[PDB]
DNA sequence: AGGCTGGCAGCAGAATTTAACCGGTGGCAGCAGCTGACCACAACCGATT
DNA sequence: AATCGGTTGTGGTCAGCTGCTGCCACCGGTTAACCTCCATTCTGCTGCCAGCCT
């Protein structure tokens, strides 16, 4: 929902995330890059970090 | 789980806060339109800025400074209430404003598609005439007493219509005593024989409108006893004039109201798993509009 | 009161009592209601300054229901007549204290309004801006509590305007932090700790600890003299007199030069 | 250059975490029965009531103080007709408003 | 602060209503006041000016 | 409007001209016009073309006309009918282009 | 005899007018009247090497 | 002879309430001829009305 909302359609992406209680694992490249930490691709994965 | 947000974060989850939660977050309720005083442009006590809701302006002072160091951290002045700690907290504390009426969130009600009429299945047309106050709705019905004092009903409403037609039986015999008068008044004088006749046609016109009258008297209370017969919960009633003889004469066996706080009654007096369970028999069985809606 | 201790009455005279206790219910209510447009003709003058229609017909409804309680039937005046005085306090009143976001209070907003009507008196019957002095003795006040009034009455602007005309940038994105960290005085205070802390340092063990007890350069709470005296188990005056020894050689160049550039 | 202070003040002290002032707590309660704790200084006067974080007052939970008295309005509905009206003439106007309903029902 | 102001103002006038015992009318009126005040507050110009 | 507004309070023949006009919203409006207006322009002085071609100047955004993002492609065009009474060379080549 | 479904058209969201008294109370603000502790210059001691 | 700590004669001194004595902001209540209503494009949903079916 978090990559949703910043994508367009702001509004109608949180109204309904919040009627289905949804959950954001935090996995994409640009949920990331808004909260702050480093993102899963390049040297930012496990094999090399 | 986590609020002072340290960097291992595994999920973030988003809902829907109830009054519980607004009032749980909150550090103080604020009951004044107030920002800063005009002449000092210190906050004032209970408005918008307030430092005893929301955290002192200067590090590690109260309001009205008798504690002033990091020696005295965490505790409360006894005179103003300013917890003596950080100034940066003033980014952090919310307060609360706790209304004197419910109110409907716009977000859930205007929308398209609007959630709230998905849910009670109410057009929008007919949901923002109740919760901007222009029509009433049913809340609640009785159905054991209704079907009980049904006959009784009928027979008060047969007892009443009776008295209006003998009514106008009355005015029946009274204006065919003027119209036997004008007889003898216009016949047996001389004038013009079309003149005799313009005064019994506006007495005829008289008897005309006076039953016209007393029909449409008896078309209203006939619209009374049938929107008494055919009442359910979710049904809207503008008219407040209709509304209102409805709550005279069958005061019990219904409640209605406007607004947001019917909204809630509605959603409080609403069952989540049969409607589920009609709405799946629907999908499963019927087809067209009904299966699409 | 009858209802206080007891002394029940007839239940016709109680049903009877309760009839005109409901109807006089009822009559305040359609005396209301039939003023209520006398309300909105009389507020709808007041349009135009701060307070939106709906707010002024509100609180012109709540100084109706105060002419009513107040009114004298004996008299024999019109309801109107008595009820406008009431209407109209309640809407001034209401929009002095509504309509600004930092609230002056009533009488400051009757003298701004005040030094208002007599400016616009003077810019019209002199053909020019009059000055303070022209305005302070047409007012009988001071000619600094006119710019005292004239600096009180003013409104704030808004932080979320396009300042703009093309790049769509508002009012906060030109505004400086002035309290934030500048993050090269908070690491000169932490170097200035240590050198003072060095310098401090090297002299004896009681002396630096007369000077740092005395400034409260440990805990943020600096004692006195006779407290460091019942510290170190000395008089007041003998910690005075090696404090001022300790000041003679902190003011040396050979301890000095090493902090004179941290002021 | 606009520049602004929202006006407060920062200051440069290290966070310690012992050497601090005592304290002891106070714990109110309101009128649905919600419990707070407040921590006041050990030094200091414990207040009878406090504004809690719901708003509403909550007195203090030892039971100590008889202070709450009351402040009632002097200004209803009934002291404005008391002003200006006698106790005889409301009578007679309830007299007659009685007698005319027995007219009107009885008669 | 404007938008809070006007939630807070609305809603202590409607307080004061009901503890005077005004008639419906006004009391519905502030009542509808104040629901539009709330929803300038979250989305303005959503319904209506 | 004000004019009208305080013509019913006052009391006819106590009144005067000097009494009913405030000339207050005039002032205003000339003073807001010429500062804080689209088409009340600091002038351009780098040069006396600069200058002069600050005057003499056609634009079709501001207060009244159309927009920069809500324009068309059809009003940022060369008509014949511009034939000398318009340009067709000189003209912004940002996001103002016709 | 009625009815509920098919296109069909319209609408919404998202992207690039007017003032004044009067009472009363809490806050302010300034200033002797003590202070009561602070500061200090100078002088007078209590052993002690 | 000094030297580390007390005693203090005595003279300012310096702000901390303490009355105290105005005095000045601040807030509430009152006023009684009479006159009563404010650009374009795409997508989806919702309501409209004819048209076959029992
Ligand atoms: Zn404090």
């Amino acid at each position: 929902w978090l990559s949703a909302a910043s994508f367009q359609e702001t509004t109608r992406v949180l109204t309904d995330a919040a009627i289905n209680c949804r959950s954001d694992k935090l996995n994409g490249l640009k949920e990331n890059v808004i909260i702050g930490k480093l993102i899963p691709a390049g040297t930012g994965i496990n094999r090399y970090r | 789980g986590a609020m002072l947000d340290v960097n291992f974060f595994d999920e973030l989850r988003i809902g829907l806060a109830t009054a519980e939660d607004i009032r749980q977050w909150s550090y103080g309720e604020v009951k004044k339109p107030e920002t800063i005083n005009y002449r000092t442009l210190k906050p004032e006590k209970d408005g918008l800025f307030c430092e005893k809701i929301f955290g002192p302006t200067r590090d590690w002072e109260c309001y009205c400074g008798k504690y002033k160091r990091v020696r005295f951290k965490g505790i409360i002045c006894e005179r103003c209430g300013v917890e003596v700690t950080r100034a940066k907290v003033r980014r952090e504390r919310m307060g609360h404003i706790e209304l004197a009426a419910p109110v409907t969130h716009i977000w859930y009600f205007k929308g398209v598609p609007s959630r709230l009429g998905y849910l009670l299945d109410l057009a929008p047309k007919d949901l923002e005439k109740i919760i901007y106050f222009a029509a009433y709705v049913i809340t609640s019905v009785d159905e054991e007493m209704r079907h009980n004092e049904l006959s009784t009903l009928e027979a008060e409403m047969a007892v009443e219509r009776k008295a209006v037609e003998d009514q106008r039986d009355g005015e029946l015999e009274a204006r065919a005593q003027k119209l036997e008068a004008d007889l003898a008044e216009l016949e047996a004088e001389g004038a013009k024989a079309d003149a005799r006749r313009k005064v019994r046609d506006g007495g005829e016109r008289e008897m005309r409108q006076i039953r016209d009258r007393a029909q449409r008297e008896l078309d209203r209370l006939e619209d009374i006893w049938s929107t008494f017969t055919k009442l359910a919960p979710k049904q809207l009633i503008v008219d407040e004039n209709l509304y209102r003889e409805l709550v005279d004469r069958y005061g019990e066996y219904f409640t209605g109201a406007m607004g947001a706080e019917s909204i809630q009654k509605l959603i409080e007096n609403f069952d989540i798993d049969a409607e589920a369970e009609s709405l799946r028999d629907v999908i499963r069985n019927g087809k067209g509009q009904k299966k699409l809606r | 009161e009858l209802s206080e201790r007891g002394e029940k009455l007839p239940a016709a005279q109680r049903r009877d009592m309760m009839w005109i206790c409901r109807d006089g219910d009822r009559a305040k209510n359609h005396l209301l209601e039939a003023n209520l447009r006398l309300v909105v003709s009389l507020a709808k003058r007041y349009t135009g300054r701060g307070m939106a229609f709906l707010d002024l017909i509100q609180e012109g409804n709540l100084g109706l229901i105060r002419a009513v309680e107040k009114f004298d039937y004996t008299k024999g005046y019109k309801f109107s007549t008595y009820a406008t005085w009431w209407i109209r306090q309640a809407i001034t009143r209401a929009m002095a204290d509504q309509a600004r976001t930092i609230r002056i209070p009533v009488h400051m907003v009757e003298v701004i309004n005040k030094l208002g009507r007599i400016q616009r008196e003077l810019l019209q019957d002199l053909g020019r801006e009059p000055t303070p002095e022209e305005l302070a003795k047409e007012m009988d006040i001071t000619p600094e509590k006119v710019l005292e009034i004239q600096q009180y009455a003013r409104e704030p602007i808004s932080l979320d305007q396009t300042i703009g005309d093309e790049g769509d940038s508002q009012l906060g994105d030109f505004i400086e932090d002035s309290e934030a960290v500048v993050a090269v005085d908070a690491v000169s205070f932490t170097l200035l700790q240590d050198q003072l802390q060095s310098v401090l340092d090297t002299l004896s063990e009681r002396e630096a600890g007369v000077v740092r007890l005395r400034f409260g350069l440990t805990d943020g709470q600096p004692r006195t003299l006779d407290e460091i005296g019942q510290v170190y188990g000395v008089t007041r005056e003998r910690i005075r007199q090696i404090e001022s020894k300790t000041m003679s050689k902190l003011r040396h160049p050979s301890r000095s030069q090493v902090l004179r550039d941290y002021l | 250059v606009l520049r602004g202070s929202r006006l407060g003040a920062v200051s440069y002290e290290t966070d310690r975490n012992h050497d601090l002032a005592p304290r002891q707590i106070a714990r109110y309660r309101t009128d649905n029965g919600e419990e707070f704790e407040v921590p006041f200084a050990d030094d200091a006067e414990i207040p009878g009531t406090w504004l809690c974080r719901n708003g509403m007052e909550g007195t203090l939970i030892e039971g100590d103080l008889p202070e709450p008295k009351k402040v009632k309005p002097p200004r209803t509905h009934w002291d404005m007709l008391l002003e200006r009206r006698s106790i005889e003439e409301l009578e007679e106007l309830l007299k007659e408003r009685l007698e005319l309903i027995r007219s009107r029902r009885r008669g | 602060n404007d938008l809070y102001r006007r939630v807070i103002n609305r809603n202590n006038r409607l307080k004061r209503l009901i503890d005077l015992g005004a008639p419906e009318i006004i009391v519905n009126n502030e009542k509808r006041m104040l629901q539009e005040s709330v929803d300038a507050l979250f989305d303005n110009g959503r319904r209506g000016r | 409007r004000v004019v009208r507004e305080r013509m019913t309070t006052q009391d006819v023949e106590a009144i005067t001209p000097q009494t009913l006009i405030n000339i207050r919203p005039v002032v205003a409006a000339i003073k807001e016009f010429f500062g804080t207006s689209q088409l009340s322009q600091f002038m351009d002085q780098n040069n006396p073309l600069s200058g002069l071609t600050h005057k003499r100047r056609l634009s079709a955004l501001g207060p009244g006309g159309l927009s920069r993002e809500r324009a068309g492609l059809e009003v940022r065009d060369v008509h014949p009918s511009h034939y000398g009474r318009m340009c067709p060379i000189e003209t912004p080549e940002g996001p103002n282009i016709g």
